[PDB]
This record gives C-alpha cells, structure tokens and sequence, in this order.
C-alpha cells in the first residue's frame, strides 16, 4: 500500500541525514569563547599570536584549535551563549576613578542565571600604567577605597625580582577585590583565573590552552562519579 | 518651559485614566459566570522530528497546514513534511546566531534573521533544483528580533534599536519607519485585515499601529516586567500577551482596557510565547518551566498540562485548519500534539 | 548456617535492579559512561539468580546431585562465563579512566557513543570464547566433570592455563594503570582544583583493594592445589576453596553501591524508589 | 525642547478617541465563541478515521 | 538547461556500443534520469531509471540482462552500455530528468536524442481528430487498473510531441499544470477515465499528445493521438 514516488522522497531524506550529522562531528573538534571589556580596556589588542553586529577571530595553540565572538554591536543578547567554554573580561589596573564602575558589571555576569556553570578568566589590563602612577606618588588609591591604608601584603606572598615593595601591596590589593565576589556566590560549580598583562606581553594565548585543560579535566571527574 | 510642559503632559494622563474608569461598567468574571466549564483537555504526542543538533529558536507553519519551517543555532534551516515526517529541504545560513523564521502566504519563500542586523530571503522554486537567496535588507542598527510577510512583496520587522520598519523587497529600501518605545522590540503580531499591527517591548507597553499612515493609534499599559510574546484574537477586536512577570493578560481594542489576568500561586516562571485556538475559547502559552498550560479565556482556570520536554519551551504555532498544534525545545527536538 | 549464605542472595538481586531502574527512571544519567554500567550490573544480577542458589543446595545435600547426572557441565560454563564477564569489565573502566586524566580534550574529541558500544562488544566476545571449550571437549566426556557425584572440575590443564588468562592477566594491567593514575594528579599539584585531585585519589585507592583482596584468595588457592602432589594437605584443602568462592560472590553485591554511591544523584533516586 | 512638545502633541491624540462600554465589548466575545464552537478541532476531539495523525 | 546525447550509427547484429549524454545549467547530482526510444514509426516506450546517489536501478524486461546504466557525478555524464544487439533495437533515444519530493513536478525537460540502426494497459482509441483554429477539443484515455491510491492522489501525465522536435510536459497528477504553459489547456478525471480539453486551439498546438501511468514499475504509454488540421 505504498507509492513509487513516495519510496523517492524517503530515499532523499536519508541523504539529507547523512550530511548533517557529518557537519556536526566538524564542530566537536573546535571550542568557542566569548569577549567582554568596557573600551578603555584595550580589549582588541589582547591576541597578537594571530589574527557591524558581530566580530570573529581564529587562533591555533599546540593542535588544538580556537575561535573568539565579540558583539560590539546586554541583558536580553547574552542568553545565546549560554554553551561556550569559557568568558574573557578586561579591566584598566591604571583608572581608579572607573574601578568601581568595572566590579559592578563583574557582579552581574557572575551572578546571572543563565551563566551559572560557565567559568570566567580575568585579565588585568595595563600593569605599566599602575606601577608609574603608584611610584609618582601624585595620586592616591586611598582618596578612592578607604580600608586601602589598613593593608598588609600577604606573609607567604612572592613577587618577581625588582619589584618595589609598594607595587606589590598595589597589585595584591587590586585582585583580591574581584576574587572575593567569585567565593561569596556559586559553590562547587565555577571558578575565576586571574592574570596580570601589559600590550607588549606575548604569552596570552598560552594561558588560555592551559585554563580550558583544567576546565575539561574538572568536567570528567563529575561524569565519572570520582567527585 | 521643559517643566511647563511635562505638567501639562500629567494633565492629559489624568483626563485619560477618568475616561476609562467611566467605561468600567462591569467585569467579564461577572458576565459569563452563569456559562459551564470546558471539561478537562487531554493531549498526546502524535509526532516526533528529530535532526538538529543544537536548541531551536523558531518555528512556522504553512497555509497549506502540512508543511513546517524551523530555525537552530547550528546555522540550518529546516523544511519538514508533518504527516510523513519526511525533510524536503536543508539551508546553509552564513550566520550561526539567528533569532526568526517566517514562511509566506504563496508559499514560495522563507525568511530569517538574527545578531547579524540583516533579514534574508530565499527563493524555494526555481530552475536548477537549489534554493538560493533573493535579496538581503540593512538598514537596522540593533538584533532583528521577529519578521512577518504581508505580501510576496511586502514585509514588516522589529528590533533591538526600538524601531519597526515596513520594506520593498524589489526596491530593497524602507518605505515607513514606526517610532515610540523606549525600550528593546521584541514580538509583532498582524491583523487577518493586514491593515495593523501590534508590538510589545522591554519597557512593558504594548502600542498599535496603522500600516498606511505609520501612526501610533493606542498606547496599552498594566505589566511589570518585559514582554516577550504577543497574538491576535481571531475575530481582530482583542488581544493576548505574556511577560516574565509570571501573567499573562487580555486587552480590548474599543473600550481602551484590560479585560482579564491569567495566573497561579505555583507559577513563578515567566512566559515565552503565546497562542489561541480557532474558535478563540482556549489559550496556550509555553514557560521555562517546561511545561505548557491551557487556559479557558472567557473564566481563567487550567485545563491541561502538555508537558514533553527536558529543556525550556521556545516556540508554539496552531494550524490555520485548527487539527494541530506544534512546541520547539532547547532540547533539539519538535513535537506535535492532537 | 546455611540461612547466612542466603543474605547474599537477597542482597545481589535486589541491589542490582535498582541500579538499573535509575538509569532507566533518569535522564541526566543517560551518558555513555552510565551505559557500561548497566552492562556488568545485568551480569551480576544473573549469577545470583541462576548459578548462586544452585550452590547452596549442594551444602544441605552433602555435594550429591539432586538434579539430573549429566546438566552438571551447564552449570560449569554458566559460572565461568558470568564471572569472566565482570572481571573484564573492571579492567576497561580503569583503562578508560587513565586516558581521561592523562589527555583531557582528546577524550572529549572522540566519545560518540558509538565508542561505548565497541567496547560492550569486545568485554563480551573475549569471555564467550574462553567459556566455550567446556561443554565442546569437556561435555563429550562425562566422567570429566564427575568425581563420584562431586559435580567438580576434573582437568588439571584447564584450569593452569585459564585461570592466567581470566584473572592473572587482567590483575597486571590494573597495578601498572593505578601506579600512572595517582602519579599523573600529583604532578599537577605540584585552589579547588587540589581539593577534588585528593578526593579522586582515595575513591581509586579503595575499589582497586576491594578487588585484590575478595577475588585473589580463592584463585591462589585452587592454583597451588594443582601444583602440589604430597604437600596437598588432604581434607582442609577442599573445605578452604568452598568458603573462598562464597566470599568471591559478595563482591558482586558491593560492586553496584560502590561504583556509583559517591555520586549525589543516584543516592537521592535510590532513596524515593525504595520509599515507594 | 521639540521632544516634549512631539509627546504633547501624541497623548491629545490618545485622548480625542470614541470608546464603549465594557459589558458590549466582553457580551461580542462570548457571542463569537458560541457560534464557532463546532468548528473547533481540539474543543471536542475528532473521530479517528477524520484524524490525519 | 541543457542535455547533449552522443554515440550513434550503423553497427552490425551481435554487436556492442555506449551512448552518452552531457548536462548543463543545473544541479546534476540532485535530479533522478531515464532513458526512452521511438521506434522508426511506432511510439515511445520506457527503457531504464537510475537514482541519485545510484541507490535504485530499475531495467525494463526486453533489455535486462543486455544493458547497464551509470554516472559519472563529478564529470556531469550519464551512459548506457548495450550487448548482443537484435533488430528491434533500431530507434531514437532520449534522455529525461526527473526529481521527487512533496509537491514535485517530474519529467520536465528532455533532450534532442540520437539514432542507433542495427503490466498496467493504457488505451487511447482515437488516432486521428481533423480541427479548425478558434474551436474547443477533447482526448480521452482508459486505464486497465485504478490509478487512485490511498493517500489521495491520481498519477497519470500528458506530453505533446510537435513536429521534428522531443516531448513536452503539459499536465502532472491529473490536474496540475505545468511551468511556462498557456492556461487554454486543462485536466480532468476519475480513476480508469480521464480527459484533457484544450479551449481556442490556435497553430502551435497540433502534434500526437500521449498518457503515462506512474503509479508502478514499469512505466507504460498509450499510443497516441493525432491533432491535424
Ligand atoms: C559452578 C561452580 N563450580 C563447581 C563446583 C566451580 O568450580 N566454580 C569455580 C571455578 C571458577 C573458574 C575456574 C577456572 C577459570 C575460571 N575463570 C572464571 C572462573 C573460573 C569462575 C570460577 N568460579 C567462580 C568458581
């Protein structure tokens, strides 16, 4: 009780199969990431390894490979990528007056309810900046944040050599204010990693493979009832 | 002066508001009480599609009320045949991020659009056996958020820059810009007529427009929160939308007010998208709970339950027929039910 | 008495259906992981059914037959396939295990679920061919199987060569993977990231003794039987090896808890199932 | 500012508008769904032999 | 659209030879084809089919066991090979297009052809209609089995063949009209009957017109009719 014309188009449909679940074993093999920075960061010039609604960028590290979506073209746009690896956010270390400005809008991607299990690296930006207008002495962290003055570096902390003890006390006292957001909410699910970098330094792409390996490994110890 | 004139603006709200409080003879609740209940609605899985990869953002149906179109974020567009759940064609889309489908009237095309600003049109019958894009229209400076066909050569879209515009496909240019809102577009809605339209947006207000004149006839108000889904009811004097507010409400064209609130105590979700039956009697609507519910419109009690999928509830579509009715998931799967 | 050997009858049968009830009654467990495990739970849950109460009736009626004289070799080959089965199976989990953490992303690259079916196909083949020459060669023969109604295993060529291949090779494999595991998590602590790394380690360390310690006793056992001619000791050898076998059969109850307990999910499934 | 005097101009065209009374707008709605209700598939479910599903 | 068909001639009885045709202008891959032949002053009749993607070849049972059909998708080009050729193979042969899916039309284009020198029942009775222009006609066809079927649709087509050139396709599916064809012409029937009218016959319209069942394999004609003023 069946056609001859019928049994052709059934034939077609097969085909059309066969295509799109090859196209998808395409895609397993690459990992997306998302951008976001507030345009005094200098969030553009983050990758010199490689190179109107939506701006892309692809990348290579030791085989593995990456593609980058920036949408300079926030609250209604953001549910789409609720599947990416991993997000990248850029704040200026130099301009006290816009800190503030910055933590707020950390606060909010942290804390969104579709961005609970995505982890986030934290890129501080121009760290060359900071260091001249700390050893200036012109202007002060503490006319801005006033618990600054009651601050110890850390006893086990270490710096690199040359590095003036006051440059220290700066940079630890400057990532400790965004770390102490990511413990107080989401337990048991995400993680933040923190970066220092300046425009000349290199090695940012590197940092990135090594953050997605410790990504995927957390992942396989919960699918195999390990933890 | 600025200040003189925002007074003089609060007068004519208040004249407003004493208008239609005058107008507020009864209520519908008191009307229809002496009328028995629907009954209670069962429904089953009649259908399951399977092939995309990734979760589905938009559906269509036919005129015909046989054939479907479907949106995914895996950069495909899909037409399927209902009965014989057969797959007549597969698109490429240039773009991976798109938030729209529509299919028109005639039946020989397909448009989509997304993050990329841009809405597109495809040509489904021609020589060669492919199907190929016709034109491609810029113009907006924000997401496109939804798209209607009036005509094969007219079309109407909304979007994020809070603006919605009327288009000549051959031409490629607009032909009128609609203006007002203060807030993102989200969902259009067309009359049977085709000559208005109704919009609603994140600011939480609903206006109507004339397609001939490019005017804003009414302004709607009530919701507290954005509102993501709006209809038609059949007759063309009424309307529905729903909100993430965890409501949805109904709204009359000639008396200027909202006529009734749809809500429970055990919902706290909110709304995604919107639907009614051909005689006009039941409401359906999806929530990021994974449900659907039905609803009676004229007394505003649950009827049903139509629950199948693991992840949120996109997309709703009833056919013009009245036999069937159509959900889309997150969870990459579309399902008919009867 | 024999009413204790029953306790482990109840348990193995009653514990393994809800471990396959909870992959069926749940969604979130329906990855290819999950898959193998279904597959060892249905070989243990057999054995108790079909080949373990069969035992326990050769304890009342002193070893002699109450069934019919020549079944006896299908209940051999039952056993040695059942039991083969479970012990591949633990071999593959650990090997896939190490390859998870040495190589993170190339084992997200390639996990289809088609690749959980290879390795369903391969765990099975290997145990039917080794079980298979007992009623080809063995059957025609019956005396072989037959020690004056014992019902017992008579080739001493058999078991040598078999029991390396079924249990000794498999046990190498374990300890070379388990030595390279551990030493893999340590050197990437040398955060939360440490916390979970420690964790994992003492969650390996426990399943990896259970097995040596249940299972070795009985096979060193019936080995160094075969070997010895004048220093076989008589009676006290042959009443070692029947309370040995008894303890080997334990180890299929403990396996379902252990292998998924320490996941929080399944614990709250098994809860409302049992409430029920 | 030409803003403020544009919204002036838009509410004294809301407000310059006929409206009617509740009771006939909801006494047309019910009227609409007594008269279609047999033609309503999912109201009263079809026959099996009339179903294309 | 384009379709070139080469490889002809005298070949003694016994022999071999392979005919083949070249595409252009459209998707190739996509489309199903056929071959069909005219007999020197006879009609046409149906010979092979082969599928996209070579899944389905079906052979009439005159030429099976003789002949094979191929093609070459990279290439754009369909061959046949034939062997131990008889007398009754003299004819002109065609290549034909056809694809299937919901709301298709098949048969619709066919090439010049080339020439070689070497069941359901469909009766049309009339083989010859005088006409005058400006005047209404009709042609009637019967069929030995119903070409209903349970899903609701009829398959019978109608071709027109004008002088010195290949077939046509003016009806699909009983009712439906073809692309670029004048609305003067229509379709009407019921299964075992069926009718074609052609209104205000104008020059251009005389030639033999033909009907084909698609409802099973083989594919069948009736003879044919003759429109002459
Ligand atoms: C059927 C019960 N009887 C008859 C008294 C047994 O003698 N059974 C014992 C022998 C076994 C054996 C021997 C050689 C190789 C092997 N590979 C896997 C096994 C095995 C299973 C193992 N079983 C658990 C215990």
């Amino acid at each position: 009780t069946v056609s001859a014309e019928d049994k052709a188009a059934a034939e077609r449909s097969k085909m059309i199969d066969k295509n799109l679940r090859e196209d998808g074993e395409k895609a397993r093999r690459t990992l997306r990431l998302l951008l976001l920075g507030a345009d005094n960061s200098g969030k553009s010039t983050i990758v010199k390894q490689m190179r109107s609604g939506i701006f892309e960028t692809k990348f290579q590290v030791d085989k593995v490979n990456f593609h980058m979506f920036d949408v300079g073209g926030r609250r209604k746009w953001i549910q789409c990528f609720n599947d990416v690896t991993a997000i990248i956010f850029v704040v200026d270390s130099s301009d006290y007056n816009r800190l503030q400005e910055a933590l707020n809008d950390f606060k909010s991607i942290w804390n969104n309810r579709w961005l609970r299990t995505i982890s986030v690296i934290l890129f501080l930006n121009k760290q060359d900046l900071l260091a001249e207008k700390v050893l200036a002495g012109k202007s002060k962290i503490e006319d801005y944040f006033p618990e600054f003055a009651r601050y110890t570096t850390p006893e086990d902390a270490t710096p690199e050599p040359g590095e003036d003890p006051r440059v220290t006390r700066a940079k630890y006292f400057i990532r400790k204010e965004f770390v102490d957001i990511s413990t107080a909410s989401g337990d048991g699910r995400h993680i933040c990693y923190p970066h220092f970098t300046c425009a000349v330094d290199t090695e940012n792409a590197r940092r990135i493979f090594n953050d997605c390996k410790d990504i995927i490994l957390q992942m396989n110890l919960r699918e195999y009832n390990l933890v | 002066e600025l200040d003189q004139l925002r007074q003089e603006a609060e007068q004519l709200k208040n004249q407003i508001r004493d208008a239609r409080k005058a107008c507020a003879d009864a209520t519908l609740s008191q009307i229809t009480n002496n009328i028995d209940p629907v009954g209670r609605i069962q429904m089953r899985t009649r259908r399951t599609l399977r092939g995309h990869l990734a979760k589905i953002y938009a559906m269509h149906w036919g005129t015909d009320s046989r054939l479907l179109v479907s949106a995914s974020q895996d950069g495909k567009l899909i037409i399927w045949d209902s009965y014989t759940t057969n797959k007549v064609h597969a698109i490429p889309l240039r773009s991976s991020w798109v938030m729209t489908c529509a299919y028109a009237p005639s039946g020989n095309y397909v448009a989509c659009g997304g993050l990329d600003n841009i809405c597109s049109i495809y040509n489904l019958k021609t020589r060669e056996g492919n199907v190929r894009v016709s034109r491609e229209l810029a113009g907006h400076t924000g997401y496109l958020s939804c798209c209607r066909f009036l005509d094969d050569n007219q079309i109407v879209t909304s979007s994020g820059d809070t603006t919605c515009a009327l288009w000549d496909i051959e031409t490629g240019q607009q032909t009128t810009t609609f203006t007002g809102h203060t807030g993102d577009v989200m969902s259009l809605s067309l009359a049977p007529d085709t000559r208005l339209f109704v919009s609603g947006a994140c600011d939480a207000s609903a206006k109507l427009w004339d397609v001939r004149e490019g005017m804003c006839r009414q302004t709607f108000t009530g919701h507290e929160s954005d509102i993501n889904a709006i209809c038609f009811f059949p007759n063309g004097n009424a309307f529905a939308t729903g909100s993430d507010d965890a409501t949805c409400r109904l709204f009359d064209l000639r008396a200027d007010q909202e006529l009734m609130t749809y809500s429970h105590d055990n919902i706290i979700c909110g709304i995604t998208s919107v639907s009614f039956s051909k005689s006009g009697r039941l409401l359906l609507a999806g929530y990021d709970d994974f449900n659907c519910n039905v609803w009676d419109a004229l007394k505003a009690d649950r009827a049903g339950v139509l629950a199948g999928h693991d992840n949120r509830v996109s997309c709703l579509g009833v056919t013009d027929d009245g036999m069937a009715v159509a959900t889309g998931s997150w969870d990459s799967f579309l399902k008919i039910w009867n | 008495s024999a009413l204790l050997t029953a306790v482990v009858i109840i348990l193995t049968i009653a514990g393994n259906i809800l471990v396959i009830m909870a992959v069926s009654l749940e969604k979130k467990l329906q990855n290819a992981t999950n898959y193998f495990l279904m597959s060892l739970a249905i070989a243990d849950m057999l054995l108790g059914f079909l080949v373990m109460p069969v035992s326990m009736l050769t304890i009342l009626y002193g070893y002699r037959w109450p069934l019919p004289s020549k079944l006896c070799a299908v209940w051999i080959y039952l056993d040695v396939l059942f039991s083969t089965a479970s012990i591949m199976h633990l071999c593959a989990i650990s090997l896939d295990r190490y390859v998870a953490i040495q190589n993170p992303i190339h084992h997200s690259r390639f996990n289809s679920r088609t690749k959980a079916f290879l390795k369903i196909i391969a765990v099975w083949t290997i145990s039917v061919g080794i079980s298979m020459p007992i009623p080809v060669f063995g059957l025609q023969d019956d005396s072989k199987v037959f020690k004056e109604g014992s019902c017992l295993l008579a080739d001493d060529n058999f078991v040598l060569i078999g029991s390396f291949v079924s249990f000794f090779i498999p046990l190498t494999i374990m300890v070379i993977t388990y030595f390279l595991t551990i030493k893999s998590l340590q050197k990437e602590a040398t955060m939360q990231s440490i916390s979970n790394e420690q964790k994992a380690c003492k969650v390996l360390g426990i399943v990896f003794f259970l097995f040596v310690v249940m299972w070795c006793p009985f096979f060193i056992t019936n080995i160094m039987a075969v070997i010895c001619k004048e220093s076989c000791n008589e009676d006290v050898i042959g009443a070692l090896l029947n309370v040995f076998v008894w303890i080997g059969y334990l180890s299929s109850a403990v396996n379902p808890l252990v292998y998924t307990l320490f996941n929080k999910t399944y614990r709250s499934a098994f809860s409302r199932y049992i409430q029920c | 500012i030409a803003q403020a005097r544009k919204l002036v101009e838009q509410l004294k065209m809301e407000a310059n508008i006929d409206r009617i009374k509740v009771s006939k707008a909801a006494a047309d709605l019910m009227a609409y769904c007594e008269a279609h209700a047999k033609e309503d598939p999912l109201l009263t479910p079809v026959p099996a032999s009339e179903n294309p599903f | 659209v384009q379709l070139v068909e080469s490889g002809g001639g005298l070949v003694q009885p016994g022999g071999s030879r392979k005919l083949s045709c070249s595409a252009s202008g459209f998707a190739f891959s996509s489309f199903g084809m056929h071959w069909v032949r005219q007999a020197p002053e006879k009609g046409l009749e149906w010979v092979a089919y082969i599928s996209s993607g070579s899944g389905t070849i079906y052979y009439a049972d005159t030429v099976k066991g003789r002949f094979t059909i191929s093609r070459d998708d990279p290439k754009n080009t369909l061959f046949l090979q034939m062997t131990s050729l008889r007398s009754e193979d003299t004819a002109m042969y065609y290549c034909v297009r056809s694809i299937y899916y919901y709301g298709s039309s098949p048969f619709d284009f066919w090439g010049q052809g080339t020439t070689l020198t070497v069941d359901i029942v469909m009766t049309q009775a009339t083989s010859s209609v005088p006409v005058t222009p400006g005047e209404s006609v009709s042609i009637s066809c019967r069929s030995s089995k119903s070409l209903l079927h349970s899903n609701g649709n009829t398959y019978l087509y109608w071709f027109l063949q004008r002088p010195g050139q290949s077939p046509q396709l003016l009806i699909y599916r009983m009712s439906n009209l073809a692309s670029g064809v004048p609305d003067r012409f229509s379709g009407s029937g019921s299964g075992t009957a069926f009718t074609l009218t052609i209104s205000r016959l104008e020059a251009e319209d005389v030639g033999v017109y033909y009907c084909m069942q698609h409802l099973e394999y083989p594919l069948t004609f009736g003879a044919g009719t003759k429109l002459e003023l």
